[PDB]
């Protein structure tokens, strides 16, 4: 991360969507280096599913300058997840924080 | 002549890394002359353990993943650098880590030897996050001085390894961090002496005494350069005399 | 003739194909550094005019020069890298080979 | 200085000056430590009255 | 000679002349296989022949008198 | 309001410190501004170029 | 550019510096003095030159 | 008339090296001339080098 | 710990009060060592009558 940034950097880093933002918050139940499991909460529980968010993260990919696509995930086992909450790194964001 | 010789005098624990140690007396001048060149031998000239190849089982490369363990390869074998490892007998052991069970693999889980003695037993080197996830590697540590990256060691040595061995940079130099002052310590008659108080900050693996005691012998030796030193024919096969092909059927039958 | 990716290349050592597999691919996790072969494939040659000297050559010692011709793909020089992925796309009707 | 030395002195002893012009300049510049910070852009004191 | 060739200048006066001679001198010592006249000091034969003009060993004369009268005891053998 | 964070680090507020040189030992003569710039690393690599 | 700081500086004048009006046998004792740190390196004295 | 492709995935990692360029926000780009060791480097009086 | 260390190759002498010392091959790190070392004793505190 930068010590002195502009205050910018959390909105360029989850508007590119090249981090993985939950779509709906719950409880994280499995974290492993490329799969996320989280649990929905039950009040944002549509009445006819499992309610069970899972996120794959793309590994070390190429991209079109031929450099490094790889996500990392940036929560631990069993804590609770906002919407619009940042749970895997981008190649250069630092918890959601543009890290050039 | 009107010279006088230093002594070791007081050498102040301050932490299990951080240690003073305090050299006294010296005339004027010598405070700076033996401080700055005691920080240029400790900084790069003084030995130490650091982990080399590291092999984990079912994994080729260290762009790759495991089942259950929430780091990247690339993320282990970068933890594995910061391992304080002091071994007193052998230049090279290799450990063994097993682990089973959700939670943080640390140095504290790697079945021990006899005379090899880990520094920080808390330092963490991976994360089981699944129940049915056990972690297994082989873990080289070596001996040496300096720092050798691995881009070196491929070209140096043409072996083949066998598909499976992570390199790993080497950075073997205990030493972290070093200043040091010069103040006035008190003489009755000799008023214009001084002290020199040696930091140092490092990992375990070295006593601070037997760092200074080193560092002022390859500074000595280094001075030995200015002090003392100011038939061809014989074993060769038949066919080269132009000999006669009935002797060919003589000379090959008693084999010679 | 149709060319064909093997591991059967000639005029080469033995220690040049000890990164390639029976079918003429590279492991996946190999270590490999610049000129070395990645892909083992030969064409088939035309017929070859010898010069009056060369005639003499193959006449004294006895090695003859088959129908192949070695074109495989090497490690571009400069570059020193490691072997993460192979993919292989195959033409439908040809047969597969052992690592496809 | 440099121009002086190739009209009295010639070629050669001009090139060897040139060079040890530039170890002694490039020698002092470090054991001196220049810098610049946000105190050595001054103001002056009267910078709103005249304005 | 080898950091500079300001003192070689005036003992042929040109710039232009100087490389017309310093390179046939450095071709016999090339593939004549000539012998050079100064110390060699491990120098090439561009150098060793820049050198032997400062130091008033080589001129275009020099290199025109011992060219023509070696032909002419070739001129001799073989008549 | 730099120079009021500064003083609660108890760092000079000049932002200028005292080094020495490293292969003499000796003190610089002038105080030397020291910090933290965030430094990137362009796609120009030199083995690219060469 | 910093072959003429490094000129500009060693080549000036101070009032106050240090060693200010001893005198000197030649060029060769004013670098013992300055490296001894006996003197400063702009600063008055007397020279005897040739 | 293709019959078969094989695509093969390389891997490096670049370290720096003298020649890199480097750069910073302020439009201070530049390249690396020389990579010192620790110990030639200026430090403090806290011993901490830059 | 197998340090290089050096063969005293050369000592030329321009004069009898004048020389050049050439001292090779040292590690890295270690001509500022053994050269600083030796300058700042030759000038402070090498006895003799005045």
């Amino acid at each position: 991360k930068p010590l002195v940034g502009t205050g910018m950097e959390r909105a360029v880093a989850v508007d590119s969507g090249v981090t993985a933002v939950a779509k709906r918050g719950g409880v994280v139940q499995y974290v492993d280096a490329s799969r996320i499991v989280i649990k929905v909460n039950e009040d944002e529980m549509y009445p006819g599913e499992a309610g069970i968010d899972i996120y794959n993260l793309t590994k070390y990919t190429r991209s079109n300058q031929n450099t490094c696509i790889n996500q990392m995930p940036c929560v631990s086992l069993g804590e609770p997840v906002e919407r619009g909450d940042v749970l895997a790194d981008g190649p250069s964001t630092d918890l959601g924080e543009l890290a050039l | 002549t009107e010279f006088l010789k230093p002594r070791l005098v007081d050498i102040e624990q301050v932490s299990s890394t951080h240690a003073k140690v305090t050299l006294e007396p010296l005339e004027r001048g010598f405070g700076h002359t033996l401080g700055n060149a005691l920080r240029r031998i400790l900084l790069s000239s003084m030995p130490g353990c650091a982990v080399t190849e590291v092999e984990i089982d079912g994994v080729l490369h260290e762009y790759s993943t495991k089942e259950g363990v929430q780091e990247d390869i690339l993320e282990i074998l970068l933890n594995l650098k910061g391992l304080a490892v002091r071994v007193q007998g052998k230049d090279e052991v290799i450990l063994t880590l097993n682990k089973s069970g959700i939670g943080p693999v640390t140095a504290a889980d790697i079945t021990h030897d006899g005379d090899v003695e880990i520094v920080k037993p808390q330092h963490v080197i991976c994360h089981l996050t699944d129940e049915n996830a056990s972690i297994s590697m082989r873990i080289k540590v070596q001996r040496g001085r300096g720092y050798v990256p691995a881009s070196t060691r491929i070209h140096s040595e043409e072996d083949e390894r066998p598909i499976g061995r992570l390199l790993v940079d080497a950075c073997y130099s205990p030493v972290e961090r070093i200043a040091y002052n010069v103040e006035a310590a008190r003489v009755e008659q000799r008023t214009d002496l001084d002290k020199l108080v040696i930091e140092m900050e490092t990992n375990g693996t070295i006593d601070p005494e037997e760092a200074i005691r080193r560092a002022a012998t390859i500074l000595a030796e280094q001075l030995e350069a200015f002090v003392d030193l100011r038939d061809p024919i014989l074993l060769r096969p038949v066919d080269d005399l132009e000999l006669t092909v009935r002797s060919a059927n003589c000379l090959k039958a008693e084999a010679i | 003739g149709p060319e064909e990716i093997t591991a059967d290349i000639p005029n080469v050592g033995e220690a040049a194909l000890s990164k390639l597999d029976e079918s003429g691919i590279v492991y996946i996790g190999a270590e490999v550094t610049g000129g070395d072969i990645l892909v083992g494939k030969v064409t088939p040659k035309g017929e070859t005019q010898l010069t009056p000297e060369e005639k003499l050559l193959r006449a004294i010692f006895g090695e003859k020069a088959s129908d192949v011709k070695d074109s495989s793909l090497r490690v571009p020089n400069g570059v020193s890298g490691t072997v993460i992925d192979v993919q292989v796309f195959t033409r439908d009707g040809v047969e597969k080979d052992k690592r496809a | 200085m440099l121009n002086t030395c190739y009209r009295i002195l010639g070629l050669k002893p001009t090139v060897i000056f040139a060079d040890q012009i530039m170890y002694t300049g490039f020698a002092y510049a470090a054991r001196s430590g220049a810098s610049v910070g946000i105190d050595d852009m001054v103001i002056p004191e009267k910078k709103h009255e005249i304005i | 000679a080898r950091v500079t060739v300001q003192d070689a200048v005036e003992k042929i006066g040109n710039r232009f002349d100087l490389v017309l001679v310093a390179a046939r001198r450095a071709r016999q010592m090339q593939v004549g296989g000539k012998d050079p006249l100064v110390p060699e000091e491990n120098d090439k034969t561009t150098v060793i022949a820049l050198r032997e003009i400062e130091e008033g060993l080589i001129n275009n004369q020099i290199l025109d008198v011992r060219e023509r009268q070696e032909q002419q005891e070739q001129e001799a053998a073989e008549l | 309001e730099i120079k009021e964070l500064l003083k609660l680090g108890d760092l000079p507020t000049s932002g200028q410190i005292r080094l020495y040189d490293g292969r003499t030992g000796e003190q610089f003569e002038r105080p030397v501004t020291v910090g933290y710039m965030y430094m990137l690393k362009l796609n120009h690599l030199v083995d690219d170029k060469m | 550019q910093d072959v003429v700081l490094g000129l500009y500086y060693m080549t000036r004048d101070c009032v106050n510096a240090k060693g200010e009006g001893m005198v000197l046998t030649g060029p060769k004792e004013a670098e013992r003095l300055y490296r001894s740190g006996l003197a400063s390196l702009h600063a008055r004295v007397k020279v005897r030159i040739t | 008339g293709v019959l078969k492709i094989v695509k093969v995935y390389l891997a490096v990692k670049r370290r720096i090296q003298p020649g890199d360029k480097m750069a910073g926000r302020h439009g201070n780009k530049g390249v690396i001339s020389k990579i010192n060791p620790i110990e030639d480097m200026p430090y403090d009086e806290n011993g901490t080098p830059v």
